[PDB]
């Protein structure tokens, strides 16, 4: 509530903006006559409320910078009686490598089940872990947001029987092994030109399956999430 | 007849409905224990986003089916 209210605040200002104090000043008036004009909705709030809700929205880059300004690809965040709770004011922690896999896990889960978890995986990667925007936008439509993923053998010339391109599983081997032990698994696609194929790593795992490139892919997954959290370091 | 929106978190609101009740409708229905104002709010059903003027009985909602709230602060 708070942050929706902020959002409203800054989107009134537009390039004219207001100072840091000043947004404080107004979001501690609004709070003070409430949004209400209910009860299941409305505490009192303090600056220090102020300071974390624009701190997640600076964090989503909603806006720019002592003068504070509203804005217009980036990073997101991984978000994760009544008087007993409100009254406790306070709320950072440390997460762990497993703890973080599995909270990520879930996120996907539930997007998947939202809208299959490989395409899931992809398109989320596809967004740099982004907010459901992308799926608004999908909601809105698909063709372009599918296209931000873009969703003898020829390359081993030794001749053997029989996206688009159903190649030997030799070449492909080689090719998996090739950008993840380099750790370039980032955007992986088919090596023939114009296939730009969001690769579902349950087929690049049909790819190859060493234990070792479980390791390294378990390894590149847990970094490319922790890199794309705009609140983890 | 009783129908279910869930956020994003996993919290659930239970909302009756009539046939000729519209979007805005019931986005205001939720608003009544969320206070968002619509220009936020965002629901989503098979899929597919709610069109705003359309009826409840044009997408065939049905009792429990859960028609999925999302937020959308920068529109509005
Ligand atoms: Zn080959
Ligand atoms: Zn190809």
């Amino acid at each position: 509530l708070l942050s929706c209210l902020l959002v409203r605040i800054l989107k009134a200002h537009g390039e004219k903006g207001l100072h840091i104090d000043q947004l404080v000043c107004l979001v501690l008036e609004a709070w003070q006559k409430g949004p209400n004009p209910g009860h299941t909705v409305a505490v009192a709030c303090t600056s220090t409320d102020v300071l974390s809700c624009i701190l997640h929205l600076l964090g989503q880059g909603y806006v720019k910078r002592q003068i504070l300004m509203y804005a217009a690809m980036g990073p997101c965040r991984g978000q994760a009686e009544a008087v007993a709770t409100l009254a406790s004011l306070q709320l950072g922690r440390t997460m762990s490598p497993q703890e973080v896999e599995g909270l990520m896990k879930q996120t996907v889960r539930q997007v998947q089940e939202t809208l299959e978890p490989d395409v899931a995986q992809h398109l989320l990667a596809h967004s740099h872990w982004g907010a459901e925007q992308l799926l608004q936008s999908y909601s809105e439509d698909p063709e372009p947001l599918l296209l931000a993923a873009g969703l003898h053998c020829p390359v081993c010339v030794s001749p053997l029987g029989c996206c688009m391109h159903y190649c030997c599983k030799s070449c492909w081997n080689e090719y998996l092994t090739t950008r993840i032990e380099q750790n370039l698994v980032l955007n992986c696609t088919c090596p023939i030109a114009d296939c730009p194929a969001q690769p579902t790593g349950a087929f690049i795992r049909a790819i190859v399956s060493s234990p070792e490139v479980i390791s390294k892919y378990e390894k590149a997954l847990l970094r490319g999430y922790v890199e794309s959290c705009s609140n983890l370091t | 007849m009783l129908i279910k929106v869930k956020t994003l978190t996993g919290k659930e609101i239970e909302i009756d409905i009539e046939p000729t009740d519209k979007v805005e409708r019931i986005k205001e229905r939720v608003e009544e224990k969320e206070g968002i104002p619509p220009q936020q709010q965002r629901l989503i059903y098979s899929g597919k986003q709610m069109n705003d003027e359309k009826t409840a009985a044009d997408y065939k909602i049905l009792g429990g089916s859960v028609l999925h709230l999302v937020l959308a602060l920068r529109g509005g």
